[PDB]
């Protein structure tokens, strides 16, 4: 059963992540008045195992070279696990600080890249993405510090029963603002993906591990918003229902980080660390303390169970 | 007649107003949506893409490509070794060595071309006073080698011979505007 | 024995791939830096401190809590706009 | 100091950096050269053109016309109407081409690649025209001296019309996306900011110039065409940063078509090459009946049309600035030197004063705002 | 005002000849649309028009699948278009053959050549002429 | 069988390589504007599977466009050794096949294909970009007339 | 035009849809109709294992109401 289980959740969201990768090269596409790749297969629905294929076709210290990519696919993995589509595969309270640690953690991934490459080039760049990614995680995590206090429970159930009448948009949108950004650094999507913008060492295969686990995450970030911000509709009776509205909320997100990287431009590193640092640092603060007061110049303190 | 960009026609005010627009663009970003948007239009428009082996872009009769060697209606040739096209070749691509014809007229012997060199301009079939060489339109000749690109006289023939179907509308059209 | 089997499939799923991809074709310092580590730290350990009010906030010293999470807030923010003012956010050497 | 070096993502540079802000950028130019000062001299006047195709090689006609108003002010001569109206269209059509080009790949190597994809649609309709009138894509023969090659055919100005008619609206909506975007004014603003007297001095040109205040434009001053007749209003800038550059090409975008309208309202009938057949080939039909003609057809295709020993410097209003040409000659058709003047050269004479103090990510927009082009430069 | 759509929709699908014709064609050229037939070769090549689309896509072709001994049902070249067509496929007039047809004259090709890269059958260079200088023939006796 | 079956995997793994073709477009000079009208909307090099472009260590064909003098060529060397195998080649125009309209002067490789070797190539001053899909084309088919697999299994 | 998307949409759709109901049908194929219980906290455990004691089975899945 539970092996059963295990695959019905590992297989299907590779199978998304490819056909993830082929709906921005369409989207991308058709935003630049192109059509995208339509001739491999069918309107392109081969493109991607034609990319696997030659990938692990080409050619190329082994420990940091194997135990990098590795190590953040499987963190990627295991993400997904403890998330309600609307019942869970692990229950587990603390489940968005398990969400938090293993999204941090493959920063030791990047680091051990460069502090095994030589290149000072190399080193350069890898401390920058590294900086930001930490700096953008801060207020992940606080968002969701001050977010939970609606319900007094680190779980990732309670949101549902929460959202039960109402959204957790409505409030919260000076958040929602915020977590639907730095979702745009972890990633380092754009517009904050100067970590492959500026390039003066990753090989095929392992090329193909880091960007499996990084559209992993931009589908895991989107499917937590949707959960988070965005409640669905937890009707007992329609697990599949539930299970099907944030199948769409998590492709309207995901197809709007689609429109933001066909869109904008790139931020300059100095710029970015600005943004946050004197832009969304003060206003979280100030946020998280309001959302510590209302529910003691309001009678909404919540429960534990 | 000049003018001036980036620059108010005077100084600017500190209306409350104003000021409350300019931090809602800052915060919410109105702009930034207004540029999503366009995207979302682009998006929801006719693509200009084509597929290429099944439909092939527009032309004008005027193209430059592939070379062809003519003929009269009468099977002869139309190179006399004027030279022309060589002493104005602007990279001394071509290379002819004439001789006389056991029939007594003037013809070739070698009349080679290195498409590496030849820029494809127009020069020689405006010099050639008899149209013999023109420049025709298959661009379809990319090969493997680079000892296919080094024609010559017959392969010239066989284009002509070949293409000659499309050459004289090209020109029957053309010419007058010359 | 459940996230033992989940993590171990994952390890395992990754090993395969990265087998296949072997098999089958077959400095100087910049201040800033630092400083911005440090930051992240003195912000995680707030972090850390600042977590359990989903759990301090069922209490019954209010007063209390709503004070303490004040408290934090402010002097941390005043360390921050102390570094900024300082120039500890400006990245022009 | 961490000095490092920069190429691709022709363009080497060597950084000398200082932590993350910058002490110096040294290019290192040559990358691009090939002899086509050490050629000319072994050629003629009339195969020669295509060199001033390649150099600079997104107009190419505001080339080939500086190449021909210099032989024509040897020669002392001039071109007729229909010929000089047709040579300002096109090289109103190029102004475009150039701001196209030197925009989208500014926004394309900042990360922004929407609009580069949106307007070479527009592009591909401007090459549909250069394959109507020359016969080629880019690199036509099109514009040469004593005039020009062939007529208009009897389907062209329709279409320009129908281009003109929305290429304002797509301008207007890459404005939307750009012209305000704060990420956009934050990545140029305040950067490249340069004073006139050093412009002037460094020899800067054209954009570089007027986007610093300055009032130079040598269509207005030095006319070399019918550019006295039309009117098109000048833009300049204040401040003197990429902004304003970039503003600049776009308000100049716009009175090209300002132009157009009137070339195309005004374009009188008429003949095109001179008809002094020692200069400019004769019509076929003459060529063949008549002899004298032949004759000259002969010695213009064997031994170009020979020049009296002088020597000049003409220039022009290309996209960038002072496109000059100082052409020596001796009486003989091949000539002795043919110094060609791209401004990219002096561009990169004042990069390393321009990015004194920013940072690394902003040289790539400096020479977005100097639209480098290395045809032009190497030489 | 949808129904109309999916209307032209089914009748694009049927247009073709069923579905073999429909998988042949959106299996070998990835399109569908559906237009008159003017012309069609004598390989097999059938050409197709439809004047209310845009610019260069107006005009289509479908190619032939065996072609001079070979079979072209996946590989497939844009050079296996003949002249007399050529010419009006790539925009350059607006007449047919069968409305315009060429000049009939010898000495022309009339199997028409694909490609002919790395072919038994390509081409190489040479000299067209003959040898410069001659020179001594020997005699065949001693003294 | 065994021979028919590794026939059909060697034809599989060329779709592979066939279809996911990644270019670096080492386009130095005047043949690249086109590359980029080919990358626009019009012939959309994407839609065969073809990227816009992309950095070498991942990448599978290398577009030469534009003179090659004898201070680029080390760079172009140094950068076609880096590549993995395999590595396919496009030559792009005069310049880069016979030096073009700069063969008889001093500071051109008058032709690419010494530096490095080819397997594709293209003529033009420049060419038209549909000229350039039917260049790929031809090496799409070059590509599935190979025969590694048999080769092998008959070594 | 954009109706060409539909074919990669609806994979990822059905394809992050199967986990949820996946996850749901299973546990409760297990458990007999109804959900997999949850413990918070100790007391929901003695209960579960109150329940597994008294199962006659040792299974928690089987309530057993005034019949006992
Ligand atoms: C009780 C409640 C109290 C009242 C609260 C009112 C609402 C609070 C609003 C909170 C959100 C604030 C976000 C923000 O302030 O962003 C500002 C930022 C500009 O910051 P800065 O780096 O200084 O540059 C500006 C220079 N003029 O703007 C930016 O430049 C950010 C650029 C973001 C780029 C990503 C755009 C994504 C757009 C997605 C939209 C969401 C869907
Ligand atoms: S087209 Fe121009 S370069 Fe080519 S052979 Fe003719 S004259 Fe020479
Ligand atoms: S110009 Fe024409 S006739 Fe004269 S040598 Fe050249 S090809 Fe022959
Ligand atoms: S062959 Fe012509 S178009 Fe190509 S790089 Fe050389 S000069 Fe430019």
């Amino acid at each position: 059963m539970f092996f059963i289980n295990i695959l019905t959740l590992l297989v299907p969201i590779l199978i998304a992540m490819a056909f993830l990768t082929l709906v921005e090269r369409k989207i991308l596409g058709y935003m630049q008045l192109r059509k995208g790749p339509n001739i491999v297969g069918p309107y392109g629905i081969l493109q991607p195992f034609a990319d696997a294929m030659k990938l692990f076709m080409k050619e190329p210290s082994m420990s940091l070279f194997i135990i990098a990519p590795t190590l953040s696919l499987t963190l990627a993995l295991s993400l997904w696990v403890p998330l309600p589509m609307p019942h869970p595969l692990i229950n587990l309270n603390l489940g968005i600080l398990f969400i938090l640690a293993t999204s941090s953690l493959s920063v030791y991934s990047i680091l051990w890249s460069g502090w095994a490459s030589n290149s000072k080039y190399s080193l350069f760049g890898a401390l920058r993405a590294v900086a930001q990614t930490i700096s953008y995680e801060v207020t992940m995590a606080i968002i969701l510090l001050s977010v939970l206090l609606m319900n007094g429970s680190y779980s990732l159930q309670t949101l549902i029963t929460t959202q039960e009448h109402m959204w957790l948009l409505l409030p919260a949108w000076p958040m929602a603002m915020m977590w639907f950004i730095s979702t745009l650094a972890e990633t380092n999507r754009a517009p904050f993906d100067l970590t492959e913008g500026e390039s003066e060492e990753y090989a095929a295969g392992p090329f193909a591990l880091f960007f499996m686990a990084e559209y992993t995450n931009i589908i895991l970030m989107n499917a937590l918003t949707t959960i988070i911000f965005l409640g669905p509709l937890y009707y007992i009776n329609l697990p599949e229902l539930y299970s099907t509205n944030f199948m769409m909320e998590a492709l309207l997100l995901s197809s709007t980080f689609l429109w933001i990287r066909a869109s904008y431009p790139r931020f300059r590193y100095d710029q970015l660390m600005h943004l946050l640092w004197k832009n969304f640092l003060p206003l979280t603060l100030a946020l998280c303390m309001w959302h510590i007061s209302l529910p003691i110049f309001t009678a909404g303190v919540p429960p534990y169970m | 007649t000049y003018k001036y960009v980036n620059k108010k026609e005077q100084e600017s005010e500190v209306d409350m107003k104003s000021a409350t627009d300019n931090a809602a663009r800052i915060l919410m970003w109105t702009e930034l949506i207004r540029g999503l948007g366009m995207t979302l239009s682009y998006l929801f428009r006719e693509p200009a893409t084509i597929n290429y082996p099944f439909e092939k872009g527009p032309l004008s009769p005027r193209f430059r490509g592939e070379h062809a060697l003519r003929r009269y209606p009468s099977g002869e040739e139309r190179c006399i070794a004027c030279k022309l096209c060589e002493a104005i070749c602007p990279a001394q691509a071509i290379t002819i060595e004439a001789e006389p014809r056991a029939d007594g007229s003037r013809r070739t012997t070698r009349y080679d071309i290195d498409m590496t060199k030849c820029i494809y301009c127009g020069f020689c079939q405006e010099a050639c006073p008899v149209d013999a060489i023109v420049e025709g339109p298959n661009f379809e000749f990319s090969t493997e080698t680079h000892e296919e690109l080094l024609y010559n006289k017959e392969k010239l023939l066989n284009n002509g011979d070949k293409w000659e179907a499309e050459i004289a509308a090209n020109i029957q059209a053309d010419y007058l505007y010359r | 024995m459940n996230l033992y089997t989940v993590i171990f499939i994952n390890i395992l799923l990754s090993l395969t791939l990265i087998l296949v991809a072997f098999w089958l074709p077959q400095l100087p310092f910049s201040m800033k830096f630092f400083l911005v580590a440090i930051t992240f730290l003195l912000f995680d350990l707030e972090i850390a401190l600042l977590l359990p009010l989903p759990w301090a906030i069922q209490t019954i010293k209010t007063s209390t809590m709503m004070i303490m999470a004040f408290i934090l807030v402010t002097i941390l923010s005043l360390g921050l706009a102390y570094e900024w003012t300082q120039k500890g956010l400006e990245w022009t050497e | 100091n961490m000095t490092l070096n920069f190429g691709p993502q022709v363009l080497r540079l060597v950084l000398e950096l200082s932590g993350e802000m910058v002490r110096k950028c040294d290019p290192h130019i040559g990358l691009l050269h090939r002899g086509t000062e050490k050629l000319i001299e072994y050629k003629t006047y009339l195969q020669a053109l295509p060199y001033f195709d390649r150099l600079d090689y997104v107009s190419m006609m505001c080339n080939e016309q500086a190449y021909s108003i210099a032989v024509e002010k040897l020669l002392n001569i001039q071109p007729p109407p229909r010929a000089q109206w047709i040579r300002v269209l096109f090289g109103e059509i190029t102004r475009i081409l150039n701001h196209i080009m030197a925009v989208t790949t500014h926004a394309l190597d900042i990360g922004a690649m929407t609009p580069f994809f949106w307007m070479f649609e527009e592009r591909e309709k401007m090459f549909e025209f250069y394959e109507r009138v020359s016969g080629a894509r880019m690199h036509a023969a099109y514009i040469r001296p004593g005039g020009v090659h062939q007529d208009l055919p009897l389907g062209l100005l329709d279409d320009i019309y129908e281009f003109s008619k929305n290429f304002s609206l797509r301008i207007d909506e890459v404005e939307e996306m750009l012209t305000n975007n704060r990420i956009w004014r934050n990545r140029t603003v305040d950067i490249g900011v340069v004073t006139a007297e050093d412009a002037l001095n460094y020899g800067f040109s054209g954009v570089m110039l007027r986007g610093s205040g300055i009032q130079w434009d040598l269509r207005k001053t030095q006319p070399y065409d019918v550019y006295d007749q039309v009117e098109f209003d000048v833009p300049i800038g204040s401040r003197g940063d990429c902004y304003d550059r970039y503003l600049c090409r776009v308000e100049e975008m716009r009175q090209s078509l300002r132009i157009i309208e009137q070339c195309l309202n005004k374009m009188p009938p008429g003949e095109i090459k001179v008809d002094d057949a020692k200069v400019s080939p004769p019509k076929r039909a003459e060529m063949k009946t008549s002899m004298e003609s032949l004759i000259h057809h002969f010695k213009l295709y064997t031994e170009g049309y020979q020049v009296p020993p002088g020597a000049t410097y003409t220039a022009i209003e290309a996209p960038k600035g002072e496109f000059g040409v100082y052409l020596v000659s001796d009486g003989s058709s091949r000539p002795y030197r043919c110094k060609i003047k791209a401004p990219g050269f002096a561009h990169l004479a004042g990069l390393d004063k321009m990015s004194k103090g920013h940072m690394l990510a902003d040289v790539v927009a400096i020479i977005g705002t100097q639209d480098i082009v290395f045809g032009e430069i190497d030489r | 005002e949808l129904v109309e759509v999916l209307k032209r929709g089914v009748q694009q699908v049927t247009g073709h000849g069923g579905l073999r014709g429909l998988l042949r064609v959106f299996f070998r050229a990835n399109d569908i649309r559906i237009g008159t037939l003017v012309g069609e070769d004598k390989y097999g090549n059938k050409y197709y028009e439809d004047n209310k689309q845009f610019f260069g896509r107006h005009r289509w072709v479908i190619y032939t699948t065996e072609m001079n001994g070979k079979n072209t049902f996946w590989d497939v070249d844009g050079s296996m278009v003949p002249p007399e067509w050529h010419r009006w496929l790539h925009c350059m007039t607006d007449d047919p053959p069968t409305t315009n047809p060429p000049t009939a004259r010898k000495f022309i090709w009339t199997n028409h050549k694909f490609n002919v890269s790395a072919t038994p059958e390509q081409y190489v260079p040479y000299s067209t002429t003959r040898k410069k200088i001659h020179e001594w023939v020997p005699p065949s006796t001693p003294y | 069988r065994a021979e028919y079956v590794v026939t059909k995997l060697d034809d599989l793994i060329n779709w592979a390589r066939r279809s996911s073709l990644w270019p670096m477009t080492f386009g130095l000079a005047c043949c690249a504007v086109e590359m980029m009208h080919m990358a626009a909307p019009r012939y959309d090099m994407d839609r065969f599977g073809v990227v816009f472009r992309a950095s070498p260590r991942q990448a599978d064909v290398m577009i030469v466009a534009g003179t090659l003098t004898n201070k680029m060529a080390p760079a172009l060397r140094k950068v076609y050794d880096q590549m993995p195998e395999p590595r396919y080649v496009v030559s792009m125009g005069s310049c880069a096949n016979g030096g073009g309209y700069y063969h008889y002067s001093y500071s051109v490789v008058r032709g690419c294909d010494r530096i490095v070797p080819v397997d594709i190539y293209v003529p033009g001053c420049p060419p038209t970009a549909e000229a350039l899909l039917y260049g790929i084309l031809q090496l799409q088919r070059k590509i599935k007339r190979e025969q590694k697999l048999k080769i092998w299994y008959r070594r | 035009m954009w109706f060409e998307i539909l074919p990669g949409l609806a994979i990822m759709g059905v394809c992050l849809v199967i986990p949820g109901v996946s996850t749901a049908y299973i546990h409760k194929f297990t458990n007999g109709g109804k959900e997999k219980r949850v413990a918070r906290v100790q007391y929901q455990w003695y209960l579960m294992e109150r329940d597994r004691r008294i199962s006659g089975v040792n299974r928690y899945y089987v309530s057993k109401g005034l019949e006992n």
